[PDB]
Formats: C-alpha cells, structure tokens, sequence
RNA sequence: GUCGCGGCGCGCCGAGGGCCCGACGCCUGGCGGAGAAUCAGGGUUCGACUCCGGAGAGCGGGCCUGCGAGACGGCCCGCACAUCCAAGGACGGCAGCAGGCGCGGAACUUGCCCAAUGCGCGGCGCGCGAGGCAGCGACGGGGAGCGCGCGAGCGAGGCGGGCCCACAGCCCCCGCCGCGGAGCCGAGGGCAAGCUGGUGCCAGCAGCCGCGGUAAUUCCAGCUCGGCGAGCGUCGCGCGGCGCUGCUGCAGUUGAAACGCCCGUAGUUGGCCCCCCGCCGCCACGAGGAAACGGGAGCGCUCCAGGCAGGCCCGUUGGAC
RNA sequence: CAUCCGGUCGAUCCUGCCGGAGCGCGACGCUCUCCCCAAGGACGAAGCCAUGCAUGCCCGCUCACCGGACGCGGCGGAC
C-alpha cells in the first residue's frame, strides 16, 4: 500500500556529475560503464611488475 | 546357541490423521465432548469391543 | 556454640571448609585429579578403537545369561578395555579388527547392571551406528 | 570481527520443572481448545511475560509509596498495562497487576479480538483468515496470529480492502 | 651507566631481611579483567573467543634504521627441520586470509569488491584477505504451516516485470500457471499412556526396583494408545536437586564422629560505669572514574528474536537514568 | 518462579547413600515444509606446511620515449 524513498535534486548537470557516486550515473542513462575487470588478474600484474628491475613496463 | 533366533503380518491401510492443530480439536473432542458407566479408562478392552 | 561466631573469625571458617569438603567421595572424584589420569578416556565422551577378541560374560548369580561384548585397545592411549554391544544380534555385524567407536553407560564410571566389570557401550562400527544397522536404516555391505 | 557478533538474542519461554502432571495437562490442553492454540510453546511465553510482569510489579511494591523510582516504574507499568487492554482502566493500584492471569493476555490476541467482533464463527477459522491475509489492522494487513491489539485499534480492525 | 630514580652495576663498610595473619619449595590439561551459566535469599562453577590490558611470532640470543622496534610479511649467529643446484653455490619461517597433511569425539570457499566504517598518502584520487558481500552451515535463537468447511479460499513451487545490489542473489511488490509432505521416544512403578502371535532364565530388556524356568501387562512383532514436535533421543561436563559441606543452615549417649588428663604461647573472645573532646571501624550523601552486557524510559522492524529509531505543524525531535 | 519421588524389613519408624525428575555447553544417531538472526580447527599437536594474495602513496627533481616510464627524494610501513 505504501512505498517510500528518498530523491536528490541538482541545479545543473555539471553539479550532478561532479558530486555523486559512479554506479549511481552508471544505474542511470548518464553514462557508460566499462566492463570491469577481475582484480585478481591486476594484484598479479602488480607482482609480477614489482618483481621485475629498473625498465618492467615490458610485463 | 544362534544370536537371532527369535529375531509376520501386514500393515493395515487407514486414512491419515489430521495433523497439526487439528489433532487439538480431535483429542479435546475425544475427552470433553464425545463419549469415551463403570467410570471410564482410555482404550480397555471393553471399550475397544464395542467398535469392533 | 560448636561452631565460632566472632565478627573477626572469617579466615577461621574459610580454613576448616577448605580442609573439610574434601572428604565427599563426589568432590575428591571430582577435583583431585587421580580419576582424570586413570579414565581412560580422559574426560572424553566417547573414544576410538580397534576390536581385538570377541568374548561373552556371564550374568550375576540372581541372573542367568551371556553377555556378548568385545575387547577394544584405543588409539590415543594403546591401554585396554571391554566394551558391550546391547541390541539384539547386533554381535553379527561386528567383525574382529575393525574400527569403533566407544560410550560410556548411563552411569558416570561404576558397573551398570548384571553385567559385572564392564564400563563402554558400542555405538559405531565401521562408521554406521549401531542402532541404525538394527533397525535396517543402512546396511554394512562395504564390510 | 564481524559486526553480527554484536547482535543480542534471547530466548522467551520455560518449561515446567515437573512435566508429568495431570492437571496441568488437562488445564492446558482445554486453553489450548479454548483459544485453539498450536503448540504448547505459547503458553510458555504467556507465563513468562507474565512472571515478568509480576516480579516488577512485587520489587516495586516492596518500596516505600514516595519513592522516586516506585512512582516512575509504577506509573511507567500502569501505562503500558492499560494501553495494552490487559489491565482494566479503572484500576490504577499496583495490587491489582498481581491478580492478573494469562487468559488476560490470550483474551487481546487478534484471533480473540475478531471473534468477540463476530468477524469470524472459531477461532480455528479466524486463524485460517489470519493466514490467508484477508484481515487488517489500522488499513494495515497483518498476517501473525499472535499479534497482540491495542485499545486504541480494537475499532480499527476490519476486513482487508483488497481481499476477495 | 641510564631519558631517569634505584644493588641497576662495581669498590668499601656493617650486618640484616622474610616466616603458622603460612615464608621457601613443588604443581597447574594457569593469560587477567569487563563478564557467562545456574536460580527464593545467601551462593557454586567457569571466564580460548567480540572491548581494555599483557605476551609471542620454530627454540635461544644479538643488532641497524628511526621520535618510536631489542621488530621478525627487517638483518646476523648457533640448534632442529626444509628447498633449488649446469654440485662450485643459493635460499625459508601461515599462532595473517583461503587451502593441504598429521591429530583428534570435535570444526566451512584455494569466491567478488573498496560502494559503506576507518587507516596511509594525497586537492577533484589510489590502495587495504582491515572490513563489506556472497557460499557451506539442524552450535544455537525467533516467527508461520501440513486445513477451514459442505464451498470457496490461500500457501509452497515455476515462468516474467519492478525494487535492492560495486555486479548479482535474498526479502518485499506486481502479473500467468498453481506438488498440502512428521518424526523421535515410550506404554509395570518412579512417570502420562493395554490385544493377539512367537521364544522359553536361551535370545534379550533394564539409569534404580526388577522381567524372562509355557498368559512374559517389562524381550521380539502387529493393533491401539501417550509425550514433545520440525524437531526427538543417547554420551560427558557444570549449576540445581542437597539443610549430603550447613554464614544464613548439619551432626557428634546408642547410627560415622568429644583428644586419657592438666599447664600453656600465638589466635579468638572478654561484666558494669563518665552526655558531648580526638582517632578506628559503622551508616547516609557526594565527587571522580569506558563502553558493550544487565536493568530500565519512549518508539507497531506487519508480530517476534531485535534495532535506536522516527514524524511532520517534532523538548534545541529523541537516544533519559 | 521457597515442590520432591522409588529402593535395606515378616511388617514399622530413622540415619544414610544409590537412582529419577530441570536448565546450559559440546559430540553421536534419526528426521526435516517456508521465512528472519547467527557461532564456526580453542579443548595436554605454540605440530608441519605446496599454491595464490595480505603496504603503498606522492607534493619536489624530466634534454627519458613522445608530458606517462624508470630512478633519487619525502611520508608510512612500531597501526
Ligand atoms: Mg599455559
Ligand atoms: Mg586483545
Ligand atoms: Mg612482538
Ligand atoms: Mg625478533
Ligand atoms: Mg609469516
Ligand atoms: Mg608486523
Ligand atoms: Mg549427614
Ligand atoms: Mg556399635
Ligand atoms: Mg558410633
């Protein structure tokens, strides 16, 4: 029967992009969302870079 | 001497009780209200011979 | 009176409490320590072992019957007990060197019933319980 | 740690010291009848709430009657007794708490409340209407057996609007 | 010498210090407290684990950097283990999160993410196995249900749409079809609950008393019946039962128990009397000092276990004590 | 939320213990429709550890490649 919530008005547009959290946007056609990627592989990448010794942007 | 010695009739079909509250209903009826002289026991052979 | 009264007599009574509970067999049983080293178990609430000799003991003379239990030896400990298996025909499913596990009786660490000198119950073989292979829940056949 | 530690619980019933009593038995199996109760865990927590009601009621009476904290207590149990319907208005003396029994308690469940209102003909029916989501409370749809009525909504039960 | 007082260390001098108001020694399957279990009142037992404090990072020692470490996801050595070697050499420390072996009666996924609470660095941000989300999960706690009625109605479940979510579930709401399933113990007494067939002190039951040597009211089966109930039963431990550890509150002629008698130190206990001053105990009040837990005021998470919320026209809305 | 019951005798009253009846903590066993909360290798092995992850950030210093790399330096790593 009842059904309550919460809103947030902005005054402009740029307002709205700057203060507010990404999946919100995301959630909304405000924007597009890149498809995430798997943070297991990046702590890998990190480790196996810190391995490495002066140039390691080859790995 | 042989363990087991001493260790054949079928089950009788009967329609299941109503289980959950209506057990309730059935045994205040058994007791307050349907009838259960010479005072009265809880499944003596007399009782039991008059169903039969 | 027999007992001391006076208002600065507390580390008197404390003394004579101290020295005078340990004479209930219960409290000694419980908190000098010489059961706990001689329980098998070791205030465990039931063991594992390995069935050596199966064996039948006669009842008590008021009585007339032969009791079927085995000799166990446990793991942990290499010490030896005897325990029995109550139900019914249930000796025919224990087999020599097999695994089980062992209870306790109803009471604590005495004799239970007729059966003199026998402290265990059986309650597992093989990893099935014994009450579910007597009322043909499961069956052994990996044994 | 996990915050779920923080969580608190309790339990909210007793079991009698000696189960095997014929009276008691029969006493509970007829307010079981009575008010078609389902199991016997309710009338625990009835005796519960009730034994807690009563030790409050006898500390607060063991006190002076112009102490602080029995006037704030008293008042305080006063209040929630009457709002609850449990406590007749017109009492306003602490005695009176002690006299209290727990067909009191049941007499203010939802079942009761829509029986005495005529709304249904057994309390085994209400209770089949109480599931079905067919009752309401303040416009409100309650869907518990055992949800307990205010004075103040005893005239705000009916029927759900929306049900069939 | 130390940041610093100090037998903390060294030299010299003197002789002292502790003990039945229990020293010293030995033992502990000994981390402590806030607290938990039990329940008339007085108490007994426990306290690995959420907060605080301490200690450790295979055992024993040493040290650099730095405000701060005698640090181990920092270095050096000895010992016990372990690894790679193209045999000359090199290398390691899960009582961090997952996972594996052993042990045991006993204990889960080698998952996703910093969106929330915080920390580090830093201006429009990054990172964090802290932490959050999900998975297994009958430790356990709370709420509903397997029908009501002479016909209607509603569940679970499936197919779709919303809401929620870092992404997804879950709850909740909206539409079309619609799986209605109770076990575990017992029936001689304690202790609520009895009819045929077998066996024959054998087989077996039985916490205790006891049953079974031709009706077995107690074994094994069928019928029937009772208790609790989505839970029931068995084993071990603690509290209670127990006024059978007795302060409240036991007993001591004969049941278990007054030293063979006297003197006597520590210890315990000591008649009556002063009208007011000082000191000790005592009672009351107060300050000061963490919460959580417990108690408790107010608030319809649909109720409840819970949580501190919440309403519009709010004590300065509240979270008092 | 101040409770007892069965057992020594040919019968009876006592002392006195044995056993039963309740709550909680764990393990074993049978079984299990729906929702909510929720503990989880502590129990004389502080025993042994393959595999992966658990501490980074950035103001200063750019003739680096086309300013992003990298490095010096600073803070933190003693929470
Ligand atoms: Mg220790
Ligand atoms: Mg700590
Ligand atoms: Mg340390
Ligand atoms: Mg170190
Ligand atoms: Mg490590
Ligand atoms: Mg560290
Ligand atoms: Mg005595
Ligand atoms: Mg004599
Ligand atoms: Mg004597």
């Amino acid at each position: 029967g009842h059904t309550v919530g919460f809103c947030n008005a902005y005054q402009n547009m740029d307002a709205l992009m700057k203060y507010e959290p990404g999946f919100r946007k995301i959630r909304c056609g405000l924007i597009e969302a890149p498809k995430p990627v798997s943070r297991k592989q990046l702590k890998n990448l990190k480790n196996r870079r810190l391995k490495k010794r002066g140039t390691e942007k080859a790995t | 001497t042989s363990a087991g010695k001493v260790r054949k009739k079928e089950k009788k079909e009967k329609p299941r009780p109503p289980r959950g509250r209506a057990y309730k209903r059935l045994l205040y009826n058994k007791n307050f209200v349907d009838d259960t002289h010479n005072g009265r026991r809880l499944g003596p052979n007399n009782l039991l011979i008059r169903q039969k | 009176m027999s007992k001391t009264s006076g208002l600065y007599t507390a580390r008197k009574l404390r003394t004579v409490r101290r020295v005078n509970r340990w004479a209930d067999k219960k409290y000694r049983k419980a908190h000098l320590g010489t059961w706990l080293k001689a329980n098998p178990l070791e205030g465990a609430c039931m063991a594992r072992g390995i069935v050596t000799q199966k064996i039948g003991i006669s009842a008590k003379q008021p009585n007339s019957a032969v009791r079927k239990a085995v000799r166990v030896q446990l793991t942990k400990n290499s010490k030896k007990i005897t325990a029995f298996v109550p139900r019914d025909g249930s000796i025919t499913y224990i087999d020599n060197n097999d695994e089980v596990l062992v209870a306790g009786f109803g009471r604590a660490g005495r004799a239970v019933g007729d059966i003199p000198g026998c402290r265990f119950k059986v309650i597992k073989v093989a990893g099935i319980g014994l009450l579910a292979l007597f009322l043909r829940k499961r069956e052994k056949r990996a044994r | 740690p996990r915050i779920s530690r923080h969580r608190n619980s309790s339990k909210t019933y007793s079991t009698p010291k000696k189960p095997f009593t014929k009276p008691r038995l029969d006493a509970e199996l007829k307010l079981c009848g009575e008010y078609g109760l389902k199991c016997k865990r309710e009338i625990y927590r009835a005796r519960y709430m009730l034994a807690k009601i009563r030790r409050t009621a006898r500390n607060l009476l063991t006190l002076d009657e112009n102490d602080i904290k029995r006037r704030f207590e008293g008042a305080a149990l006063l209040r929630r007794l009457h709002m609850l319907g449990i406590l007749d208005e017109e009492k306003d003396q602490l005695d009176y708490v002690l006299g209290l029994r727990i067909e009191d308690i049941f007499k203010r469940r939802l079942q009761s409340v829509i029986v005495e209102s005529k709304l249904a003909k057994s309390v085994h029916h209400a209770r089949n209407m109480i599931k079905a989501r067919h009752i309401s409370v303040g416009g409100q749809i309650v869907n518990i057996p055992s949800y307990m009525v205010r004075i103040s909504n005893t005239s705000r039960v009916a029927i759900a609007d929306t049900s069939s």
